[PDB]
């Protein structure tokens, strides 16, 4: 028996599904998120990390000059500086007096922990979505893990779930994601081959193991000091220290609809948006003939005490008459009032009490026991307590009933005004119909 | 690594006023969990005491190493629900105070103009039931002069 | 009120009674420890300083 639902992707909201064939009796399913998981597609595109400057020693030339020679090394450096009279700690070698030559080098390297500290940029779209259900029915417990799109059919008991796509699509990575250790960051990289010296990505690696590497500090070189040899230099210093020192906010603590972010891989859990559409398919063996429920004649519905509160702040209660003894599928058909149970035993006594959760100032909704049917209409007062460690329990609506206190006061004023205007125009039309008729 | 004691907490409307006593300069951040987060983090370094707004979507607060603690707010009211009527406007003005008194206005406005168009139908009509016979010399029929109130209340 | 002042009262310097609330909450001890872990919210008088 195919059948369909909608179930909103709130996580442990208490959802139940009434599902009516006309030969059997009435079945009550609760389905619940336990968890989500909203897992985007990333496309790594460098790797970043502190950088670090390697300078040999310098190669002083006595009595001689000397020529700088390029090489093919990531931001490379080479001078040569003529007139140099060095100094040791023994005695100033290079005897000539002013006929020598040093020649300077220096470059870029990746750090030594670049493989345990580095920083990922990675282009993140089409967020696949998944889940973990538990459904419970009958006599039949049990939690399955399903992915949220109308391709993964799950068995559970015999009967077949598919869970479609989510209503909404809405993902709170940007398109450009930074990605270090245990954060994220919605940021605004440079493209590879185009960094910037002294910010984020100023040496850029297209990969942990990549050979390749693009370096851009603004290295430079300085005349050594007479009666020294210490190869002089100035560099800016590193982009990934100082993106760490003011990199600013992150994901973690600033994602929308509260909901956390995580890593490795990159995934937001339990973030509550839209709705879950779902499909079954039913066998025969999980209803029951309609000969074996007990009947129920004469429903009267009566509400006990009402509280729109979070918690289930409501009591209900039903008369009815019955030839046996059993057990009953209760539901609210009005998602202005959410039941807390799915079962109820009817005995010959005829009096059953329900608690239920809602939001509005006077509720109206349809009970159902069993084969049975009534309306039910109640008065709440708010509750005292300010805030609670809870979510609600209710689907939130406030509009009351048409028949509630207010409505009933608007709907008797609004009722006298247009009496009064009905005569207005039935006095106008006399007195020009009588004018009319001479 | 040392987890910091936990606040004190008191409940307000809407709002949590919360009690920090650190030893050692803690972080404290909170975000408003819902469509629209309101961001703030701060390294909290003496006592000092926080207000933090708490709506009926929640929120939370990341204090020290301490795990997050959610909060959520509850529809709660000042006025009188099924009451006279102006006690019912001011249990739904503690709740949304930004549509009930534009609906309470739209309200008043018909009414006012229902009541106007009214009142003009009925001196429109006395007008035209009343001048033809304010043209002549003529009796004014007592039978209707008692019915409508028209100007000469006994004089012809 | 804990963390404020006069979070500890007594009647007069040499009074045996005593009102004390502080928020005095014990915690479990570590695994292969033997030190009665808790935690405590510091003195009012202090802060009232
Ligand atoms: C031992 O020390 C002497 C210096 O007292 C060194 O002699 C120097 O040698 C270099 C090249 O070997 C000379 O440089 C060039 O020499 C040419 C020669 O025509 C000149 O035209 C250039 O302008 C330039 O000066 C340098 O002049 C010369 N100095 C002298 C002779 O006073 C000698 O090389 C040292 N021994 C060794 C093994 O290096
Ligand atoms: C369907 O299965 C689930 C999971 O087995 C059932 O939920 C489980 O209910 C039991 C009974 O309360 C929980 O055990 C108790 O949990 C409390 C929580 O504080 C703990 O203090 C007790 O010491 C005891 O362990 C159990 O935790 C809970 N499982 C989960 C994952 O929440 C559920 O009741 C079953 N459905 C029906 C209709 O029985």
């Amino acid at each position: 028996y195919e059948h369909s639902t909608v179930m909103p992707n709130v996580v442990g909201f208490p959802y139940k599904a009434h599902i009516e064939r006309p030969g059997y009796s009435p079945l009550t399913l609760q389905m619940q998120v336990v968890e989500t998981s909203l897992e985007p597609t990333l496309n790594l595109e460098y790797i970043t990390c502190e950088y670090k400057t390697v300078v040999p020693s310098p190669y002083v030339k006595c009595c001689g000059a000397s020529e700088c020679s390029t090489k093919e090394k990531p931001d490379y450096q080479c001078k040569v500086y003529t007139g140099v009279y060095p100094f040791m700690w023994g005695g100033a070698y290079c005897f000539c007096d002013s006929e020598n030559t040093q020649l300077s080098e220096a470059y870029v390297d990746r750090s030594d922990v670049c493989r345990h500290d580095h920083a990922s940029a990675y282009k993140a779209h089409t967020a696949s979505l998944k889940a973990k259900v538990r459904v419970m029915y009958g006599n039949v417990n049990q939690t399955v893990d399903v992915y949220v799109n109308g391709d993964h059919a799950v068995t559970i008991g015999g009967t077949q779930f598919i869970f479609g796509p989510l209503s909404s699509a809405w993902t709170p990575f940007d398109n450009k994601i930074v990605v270090y250790k245990d954060e994220v960051f919605n940021q605004d990289f440079p493209p590879y081959g185009s960094g910037q010296p002294g910010r984020f990505g100023d040496i850029q690696s297209r990969t942990v193991e990549s050979n390749d590497l693009y370096a851009n500090t603004a290295l430079k070189l300085a005349r050594p000091s007479p009666g020294m040899v210490h190869v002089p230099y100035t560099q800016t210093p590193s982009g990934f220290k100082y993106w760490l020192k003011e990199k600013g906010t992150a994901l973690n603590t600033k994602a929308p609809f509260g909901c956390q972010i995580k890593t490795n891989p990159v995934r937001a859990m339990n973030c509550a948006v839209g709705n879950i559409p779902v499909s079954m398919n039913l066998p025969d063996s999980a209803f029951t003939r309609i000969v074996e429920a007990p009947t129920i004649i004469d429903l009267t519905c009566t509400v006990a005490t009402c509280t729109h509160s979070s918690d289930f702040g409501g009591v209900l209660t039903l008369t009815y008459k019955t030839d046996k003894n059993g057990d009953c599928s209760v539901h609210s058909h009005s998602n202005v009032a959410t039941l807390q149970e799915a079962t109820a035993k009817v005995k010959t006594a005829g009096k059953v009490t329900l608690h239920f959760s809602t939001a509005s100032a006077s509720p109206s909704f349809v009970v159902s026991l069993c084969s049975a049917r009534a309306t039910c209409s109640a008065s709440c007062e708010p509750p005292k307590d300010h805030i609670v460690p809870y979510a609600a329990s209710h689907s939130n609506v406030v509009f009351p009933d048409m028949s509630g206190t207010a409505l009933s006061w608007v709907q008797k004023i609004s009722g006298g005004l247009g009496a009064f205007a009905i005569g207005a125009i039935l006095v106008l039309v006399v007195v020009t119909c009588i004018g009319l008729r001479r | 690594v040392p987890m910091a004691r936990e606040p004190t907490v008191i409940h307000g409307k809407r709002e949590v006023t919360l009690h920090l006593h650190p030893d050692h300069p803690t972080l404290f951040s909170y975000r408003t969990l819902g469509e629209d987060p309101q961001y703030h983090e701060e390294w909290v370094t003496a006592a000092v005491e926080r207000t933090i707004p708490v709506p009926v979507d929640g929120m939370e607060y990341h204090w020290g190493n301490n795990d997050p603690v959610r909060l959520w707010s509850q529809l709660t009211t000042e006025g009188k629900p099924h009451g006279w009527p102006h006690q019912i406007v001011q249990y739904y003005y503690g709740l949304y105070p930004a549509a009930t008194v534009s609906a309470v206005v739209g309200m008043s406005l018909l009414a006012l103009i229902s009541i106007f168009a009214s009142c003009y139908m009925l001196v429109a009509a006395r007008s035209k039931c009343l001048t033809p016979y304010a043209l002549t010399p003529g009796a004014a029929v007592p039978w209707t002069l008692g019915i409508l109130c028209c100007a000469p209340r006994a004089h012809a």
